[PDB]
RNA sequence: AUACCCUCGA
């Protein structure tokens, strides 16, 4: 219903959905989790699985 | 014949040949993360899988009863804010800002091109991605 | 000092 006058592109599109999934995604996803730092072939079995 | 195996030589056993030297072990996941980011853009980007694709995917939008689309241009990823070791030391995610370009262009709904006001300009920043390093993970929170 | 998730040992 807002005009294209009364409205700019900046001030219609809310980021904070996007920003809040791609957080939630990083931090908190069953795949995401904190690498085994131990060994150097911990990191390598690791990023390979 | 390189410096660093100069130092100690290993009694190999191999009775084969090397037909094909070991690819890179990580490649795995460095390939993925940069196919997603698109970091290198032509005039016309990768139509591939990405955040591109994700863009392209939602590319347009028509106004429930109204004449108003949001036609997106290609996005301009930012540059990162910190070091990969600066935000081990401090916590910043590593993470690197997401602009994109998009075109409020509405119409005098007559089934043509009428009222003619077509707002073209970069939108907001749009959150942050992690920015995996090259070592294939990536800083959430100062946490590897 | 409560619930999930992940990883690990027997």
């Amino acid at each position: 219903m807002a005009e294209s006058e009364g409205l700019m592109p900046q001030d219609l599109i809310n980021a904070k959905p996007v920003a809040a999934a791609i957080k939630e995604f990083f931090g908190s996803s069953q795949l995401s989790q904190f690498m085994d730092q131990n060994n150097p072939l911990s990191e390598i079995t690791h990023k390979r699985r | 014949y390189s410096y660093t195996e100069k130092k100690r030589i290993r009694k190999d056993f191999s009775k084969l040949p090397d037909v094909m030297d070991v690819p890179y072990l990580l490649a795995i996941q460095l390939d993925s993360y940069r196919e997603f980011l698109q970091a290198g853009a032509t005039k016309e980007q990768f139509r591939d899988v990405g955040l591109h694709a994700a863009f392209k995917s939602v590319f347009p939008i028509i106004s429930y009863s109204g004449n108003a689309a949001l036609e997106y241009v290609g996005y301009r990823l930012g540059e990162p804010a910190f070091d990969v070791k600066e935000c081990v030391l401090r916590g910043v995610t590593f993470a690197v800002p997401l602009r994109v370009k998009v075109r409020l262009i509405i119409f005098d709904r007559e089934s043509s091109n009428k009222a003619i006001k077509d707002i073209k300009e970069q939108e907001v920043y749009m959150g942050e991605i992690p920015l995996m390093t090259e070592n294939g993970t990536f800083i959430i929170n100062g946490t590897e």
